């Protein structure tokens, strides 16, 4: 697939040339992030299971008819699917974070989820509404450690705020 | 409208039709009702002789007479 | 149909590729002759780049051939936005007219009737642009204009095949789609008697034409939305022959000029004649 | 394109499961390395043309017959690709040291090499000489890991050329 | 067609709610850039011309070949479109810039853009590349203007760079 | 098993190709972390005992009924199992720090542990109390990243059984 | 599959009639020449690699890009992929040759080209070339063998031709 | 349609390699044999006809009972059809021995041969008398290579009724 | 073993049906051939030596470094292998004319040619010249068909080479 590295790297090579001093500079400072871009996904993966359940308790407390005869969550077999999927976009959004790029979460994920979803005849809305719940549970994780050396993650926060909203994107 | 050249690229003898406008030959693009322009009651088109049987019947279905016919030249 | 990912879990571009399906490549395990299913005689499968040589040998050695390849990446796009066809705008050409209103006018008379084509400066008709804005000319006739001057029939008509041509006419003049064989039957056989030029009278000189966009309107997307006397495959048309903003008709492109709708789609709203 | 990082990434979602300690182990180690890694590629990329004169030339000392008409080292156009050449060898594997991954190598040069060389009667052991060459030069203007990590790569080529 | 108020609103919509004070803020605070934000605009109308002429002759510095007998660049013709394409580009950037959202140049633009290319045999590489040159040239702009009160630009320009960026991306 | 060292092997022999730098450079990663890991090790093994008591304990204290007769908190034997079964977990983590993989994890506690939780009615919450309260008493013997990784496997467990 | 012989029979069928007298003596005369035939082909095969080889060399000295950073033909992967290519189509025309039918080349090998290689973004054009340029080094060995009873071998020599023409003209 | 030159080609192709000396050699068998073959479609295409009459008429005598009404070679029409059918045979003979292959025969004979006959009742052994009493005047018209030709193609027909 | 008789039986056995016609129609061409083969097998048998001398010989024209001290050519030994290499061509060209079939050349020779090539660093062009060099001569004792066969085995292994 892709990643930063390999990203700048492809670039520079169509241009026939060694990297630019400019664009190393960008790389060497990313080396510099590591930990914290690691503790980040670390927090994500540490809290899964939780950032889902939760997200999905308050996506059916809102909108009660999907949970409902006739809705698309219901009945048990259809549920399941919904928290399957769930999980999934947030799996590929973590592998995006630590590549430090959107590229893998595309390709394997969000390219022709719309459609999949729209011949299904799920509401692709709602969907999205999903992905933001969780984005929010998950920065919450993030952001508040305990044990962690203290400092601002905020660079990396936002990053990841940007991958969630690709995907809410892609699949509205 | 006064022709500044003979207006068709193919070439036949050219006739000046005015008509009485309906507001369907020329609804504007408006809500409610359409209403043909006021500026131009009678709106003046030249016509190729082959074309004229055709404008004539279309004119003609539409509320809008014939007012008058002329050779454009 | 629907790609699920572009990429392969190991590095590689998917294609799509279609084929006609034959006995040999599958069949059910029944006794008896051996058939393939019905509904997958036109067969769809994404394979990586790496796979994708062997795969359509494989397929052509056997009766299979390959209908078309297609990059992932297009295919798994988005239906074309509708928004700025939803609602077309409409631009009306008042009598006394401004300068500007008039340029306006000639500009999106020029992107409508030659599809998002581009037109040069040398390509541009000084001379009807010179009737209009002194008058002598409506806005329907500079269309009827356009439709016949030589770039008109060097894009749309000299290079694809009438039956082509055909729907390509009615997208320019009138915002619909086709519906129906009979429409692209009729417009062909006048156009082996009276010639082009009648042809193209003939849409101009049409009800819908006057009914809608009459007169000094130039004309605007009227498919897209729901329209009289119009079957509803003709919706699904119209998602056909309009791809997208910044997408054209071009005779420029690879094999530029084809058809956007299937004879069979057509067949599909109305077959008798 | 194979780094330790996209590795990873792959065998998790291959499994179907969360980047879990075993990986992110795995990434620490790239990353910590990258530091070494980062130095030699500015070393390189310095001295770039210096080390391709320096080979190209070496090349025809050790096979001098290639410089007479009628052989593939005569005339300017081949002498131009020549150079062209081990100036991309090189720059694939500044490339790698960066990606800290062998992925880039393996994509550009080292997938149908062969084929390549056969049908246009390229001789490996020229490309090797050039690289042995370089091997020599860096192995002065480099010292430590960072000099360790140089010599991996350019080795790496040499096996996938013989 | 959106922009950064219309788009809030509609999310709001779908919620069924008044709009959240929280998210009031987002627009207030977007207002008082307005400033900052039509001048950044106004730089890029003003040099249009030029951003442009340079790009083409560095893209063309660049591949040669484009404008050799049998690339894509050459006759003249061609040459032509190519040129109009990218202003096309950057007007709608632009757009962008103003509307405080992608969507007018996703729609109008990007949309259908690569398979055209694609279609008519154009390079999808080099269009992305010429894409990039377009923003390096038009940020030197927005950011070193003359005449205008002195502060700080960033926000904007980060925003410019990712429209500058999804045209590539989805040309490419 | 899963380990950082095991896996890079796997990946190689599957390729079908030598080590090259790209695995060494994880495997590097693995080793480095070692020190912290087995710090953490030598930690929980000392604690051992104090922490299954504690959590044993709490999971009573959260549910109270299980203690009542005719459930299943009730009665020694119970009792021993429940002990018995939070020291077995915790050995594995253990395991799996040193290892430096959560291989030794999946294999003995994870794989099946749903259909016997099932077949024999363990609720997967009692276990996770347990884990939480070890946490938080590990919290304080640990600091830094010894105590990171703890958590890590911790936690792991955490998202299996839920 | 088909070939002359099969082919001719096919026709005959549907009229459902035997073969006419007339239609024999294109095949009898066929036969007869299967000894020029057959010579032709193995003057191809015979030398294969090297028509290859050869027609390489030049299309690369025409079109520098295609092997410049950036182009098709690059990097090494792609080479490769290009001169196999140019090898099948080569093969296939053999093939056809000696069947003394278009068919076979149409069908395994033509059918199906020319979208491939639009998708994958590789130039029809230069594709074209090379098959031509192959054409005329082909011909050069068919027509100047070693060994060979002097005679006129024209007849084939064309139908070599449009073999190769048929293969340029549909991927072009 | 399995002809000598179009297996060799698929032979060929499936390997991926081009047609080199082993298949020519193949190929120049099918071209010798021809004028043998060309012959005995020549002197079959003529006496056509005669030799169906021969047939059809044979096939009664050889099962009186099928006259008879009531039966299937009762009624003009089903006579009518016997004498198509055979005659259909005789020009897939001949166009197999042009062809120099069974290719034809198998496409439209033999594959689905059985099913049809089942359904219908046709009683293969029919057929075959017809070809027998065929191959006996055959064998008269006919000598050396040519009448060989003849007799084998024949022959797998009857090999495939039965 | 590919010849055309195997090929045949092989075809035939893979559809699981006797060998009919078509297969027999191929196998003849390759028995009328074989008198033209069988001429061609005698004539470079008894020639053997005598184009195995000149053929060494002329690489080392070719190439004269080769005989240079510190090279490939130099030193009986490598001489001696040099010698026995082309005899070893020589003497499976034989076979195959006589085999009818170029089977014998691709297991005993082509297969796995490459990667000995590479691996001992031999290189194609030497046997290449050795072989065109033979050719030449060849292209004197022999004529007509003989010689016709004689040159495509010899080519097949150029191609094969290169
Ligand atoms: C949950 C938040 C919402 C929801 C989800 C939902 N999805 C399905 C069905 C499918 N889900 C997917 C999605 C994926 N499969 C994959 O492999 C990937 C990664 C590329 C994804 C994201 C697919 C394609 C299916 C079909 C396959 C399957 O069923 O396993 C359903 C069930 C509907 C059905 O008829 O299948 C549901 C309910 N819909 C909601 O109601 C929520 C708002
Ligand atoms: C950011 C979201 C929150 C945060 C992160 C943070 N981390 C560090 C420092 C380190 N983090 C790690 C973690 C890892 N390194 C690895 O190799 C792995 C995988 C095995 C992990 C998970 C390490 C080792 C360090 C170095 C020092 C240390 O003892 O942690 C910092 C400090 C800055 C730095 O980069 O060193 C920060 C800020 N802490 C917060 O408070 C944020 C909310
Ligand atoms: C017979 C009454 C008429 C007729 C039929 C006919 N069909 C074919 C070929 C095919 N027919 C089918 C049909 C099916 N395949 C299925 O699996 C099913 C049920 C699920 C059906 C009903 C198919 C798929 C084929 C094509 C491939 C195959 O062999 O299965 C033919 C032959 C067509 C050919 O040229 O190969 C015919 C003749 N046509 C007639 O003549 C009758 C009027
Ligand atoms: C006559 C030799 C055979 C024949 C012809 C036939 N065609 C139709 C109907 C149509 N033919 C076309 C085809 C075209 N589209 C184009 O653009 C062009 C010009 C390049 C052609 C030739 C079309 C569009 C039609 C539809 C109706 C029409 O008349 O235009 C028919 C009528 C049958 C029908 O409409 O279903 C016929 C008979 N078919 C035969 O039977 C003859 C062997
Ligand atoms: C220039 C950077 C590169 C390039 C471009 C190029 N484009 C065309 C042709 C077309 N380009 C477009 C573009 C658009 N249509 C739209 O409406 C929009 C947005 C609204 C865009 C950007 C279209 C419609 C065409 C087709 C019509 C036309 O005649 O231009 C070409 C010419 C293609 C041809 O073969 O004639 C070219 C060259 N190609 C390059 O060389 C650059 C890398
Ligand atoms: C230098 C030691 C010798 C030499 C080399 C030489 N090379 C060629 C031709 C090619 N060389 C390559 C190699 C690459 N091209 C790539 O894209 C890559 C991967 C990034 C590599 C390693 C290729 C592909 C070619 C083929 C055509 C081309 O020029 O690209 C030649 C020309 C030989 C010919 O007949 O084609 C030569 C001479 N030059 C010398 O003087 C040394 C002997
Ligand atoms: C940002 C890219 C660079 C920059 C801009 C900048 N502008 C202001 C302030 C103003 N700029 C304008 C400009 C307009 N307002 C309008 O209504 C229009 C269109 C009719 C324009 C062109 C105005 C009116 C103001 C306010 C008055 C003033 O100039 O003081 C600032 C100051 C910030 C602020 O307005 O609060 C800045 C920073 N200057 C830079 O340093 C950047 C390189
Ligand atoms: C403690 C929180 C609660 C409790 C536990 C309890 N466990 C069992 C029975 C089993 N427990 C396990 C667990 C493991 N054994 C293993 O080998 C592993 C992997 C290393 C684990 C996690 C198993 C497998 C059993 C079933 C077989 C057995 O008897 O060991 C029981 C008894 C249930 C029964 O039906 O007999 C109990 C009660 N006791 C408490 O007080 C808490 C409620
Ligand atoms: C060489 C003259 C030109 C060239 C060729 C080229 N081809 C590819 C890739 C492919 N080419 C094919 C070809 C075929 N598909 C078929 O069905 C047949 C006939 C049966 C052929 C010959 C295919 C399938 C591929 C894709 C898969 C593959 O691995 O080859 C490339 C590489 C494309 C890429 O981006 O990887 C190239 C370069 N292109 C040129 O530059 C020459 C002008
Ligand atoms: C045509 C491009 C050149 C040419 C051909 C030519 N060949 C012959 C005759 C023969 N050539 C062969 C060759 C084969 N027959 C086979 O069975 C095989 C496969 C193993 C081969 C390769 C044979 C046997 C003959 C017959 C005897 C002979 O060689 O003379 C002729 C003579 C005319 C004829 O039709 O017999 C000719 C003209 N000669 C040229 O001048 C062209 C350059
Ligand atoms: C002749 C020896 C006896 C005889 C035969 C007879 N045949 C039929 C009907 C059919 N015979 C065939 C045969 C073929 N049709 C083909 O397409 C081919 C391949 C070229 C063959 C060999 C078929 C298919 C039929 C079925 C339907 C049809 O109309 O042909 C009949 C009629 C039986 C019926 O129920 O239709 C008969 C009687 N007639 C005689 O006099 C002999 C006893
Ligand atoms: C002659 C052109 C050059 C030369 C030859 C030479 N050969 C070797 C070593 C080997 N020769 C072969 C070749 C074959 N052995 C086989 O089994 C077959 C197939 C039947 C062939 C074609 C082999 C396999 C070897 C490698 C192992 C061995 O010793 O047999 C050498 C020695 C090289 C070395 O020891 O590394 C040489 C020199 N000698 C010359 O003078 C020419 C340059």
């Amino acid at each position: 697939m892709q990643d930063a590295f390999t990203k700048a790297i492809v670039a520079a090579d169509l241009r026939g040339s060694f990297l630019s001093e400019q664009e190393l500079n960008q790389l060497t400072n990313l080396v510099k992030e590591s930990n914290k871009r690691l503790d980040a996904v670390n927090a994500i993966t540490g809290n899964a299971a939780e950032i889902i359940s939760d997200a999905a308790h308050k996506l059916f407390a809102e909108q009660t008819d999907l949970i409902r005869p006739g809705g698309n969550a219901y009945p048990n077999r259809r549920m399941a699917a919904c928290l399957r999927d769930m999980e999934i976009i947030l799996r590929y959004v973590s592998y995006a974070l630590l590549a430090g790029d959107a590229s893998v979460l595309e390709d394997r994920c969000l390219n022709g989820l719309k459609e999949t979803y729209v011949a299904l005849g799920t509401p692709t809305r709602s969907v999205a509404r999903a992905v933001q719940l969780m984005k929010e549970t998950a920065i919450g994780y993030v952001n508040s450690p305990s044990g962690v050396t203290r400092g601002d993650c905020s660079a990396l926060v936002n990053e990841a705020a940007t991958y969630f909203d690709k995907a809410a994107a892609s699949i509205a | 409208s006064v022709l500044t050249g003979d207006n068709q690229q193919r070439g036949s003898k050219l006739f000046k039709i005015t008509i009485a406008l309906s507001p369907t030959l020329a609804h504007h693009p408006w809500p409610g009702l359409d209403t043909h322009e006021p500026s131009q009651s009678s709106y003046s088109t030249i016509v190729s002789l082959e074309r004229l049987l055709p404008e004539m019947t279309r004119i003609k279905r539409n509320g809008g007479r014939i007012l008058e016919i002329t050779e454009g030249e | 149909m629907n790609v699920l990912t572009t990429s392969s879990q190991r590095g590689g571009k998917l294609f799509k590729v279609t084929m006609t399906l034959s006995p040999a490549l599958s069949h059910h395990p029944w006794p008896s002759l051996d058939t393939y299913e019905p509904s997958q005689n036109s067969y769809s499968v994404v394979v990586p780049l790496d796979r994708l040589l062997a795969e359509m040998t494989y397929i052509k050695n056997k009766g299979g051939r390959v209908l078309d390849i297609s990059p992932a990446d297009l295919e798994a796009l988005g239906p074309p936005d509708i928004s700025s066809v939803a609602i077309p705008l409409k631009v009306e050409l008042w009598a006394k007219a401004d300068v500007s209103d008039v340029q306006a006018a000639i500009v999106a008379a020029y992107k409508q009737i030659f599809g998002n084509t581009y037109v040069l400066e040398s390509e541009r008709l000084t001379s009807a642009e010179s009737l209009l804005r002194n008058g002598s000319i409506s806005v329907r006739e500079f269309v009827r204009l356009l439709a016949k001057s030589e770039l008109y029939k060097e894009r749309f008509f000299f290079c694809t095949s009438n039956n082509r041509f055909t729907e390509l006419n009615f997208k320019h003049f009138l915002g619909r789609a086709p519906y129906n064989q009979s429409e692209i039957a009729a417009h062909l056989d006048r156009y082996q008697t009276f010639g082009y030029d009648a042809e193209i009278d003939s849409y101009i000189d049409s009800d819908e034409y006057i009914q809608a966009f009459g007169e000094n309107v130039v004309p605007y997307y009227r498919g897209f939305k729901s329209q009289s006397g119009q079957t509803v495959e003709s919706f699904n048309r119209m998602f056909k022959l309009y791809r997208g903003d910044a997408g054209s008709d071009t005779n420029l492109n690879l094999q530029g000029q084809k058809r956007r709708v299937d004879p069979k789609n057509l067949l599909r709203s109305g077959r008798g004649i | 394109m194979k780094t330790v990082i996209t590795e990873v990434i792959a065998s998790a979602d291959s499994q179907g499961r969360f980047l879990n300690n075993t990986e992110l182990q795995a990434a620490n180690g790239r990353f910590q390395r990258a530091t070494a890694s980062m130095e030699a590629a500015r070393a390189l990329t310095s001295n770039a043309d210096s080390l391709v004169k320096g080979a190209v030339q070496e090349v025809y000392n050790k096979f001098p017959y290639l410089t007479q008409p009628g052989q593939m080292g005569y005339g300017d156009t081949n002498q131009a690709k020549c150079a062209r050449d081990i100036s991309h060898y090189l720059r694939f594997i500044t490339y790698s040291l960066v990606a800290g991954g062998t992925g880039p190598l393996d994509d550009y040069i080292v997938a149908g090499l062969r084929e390549v060389n056969r049908t246009f009667n390229l001789s490996p052991s020229w490309y090797i000489e050039a690289l042995k060459h370089i091997k020599g030069k860096v192995g002065s203007q480099l010292s430590g890991q960072p000099l360790t990590e140089a010599n991996a790569y350019i080795d790496y080529c040499i096996n996938a050329l013989s």
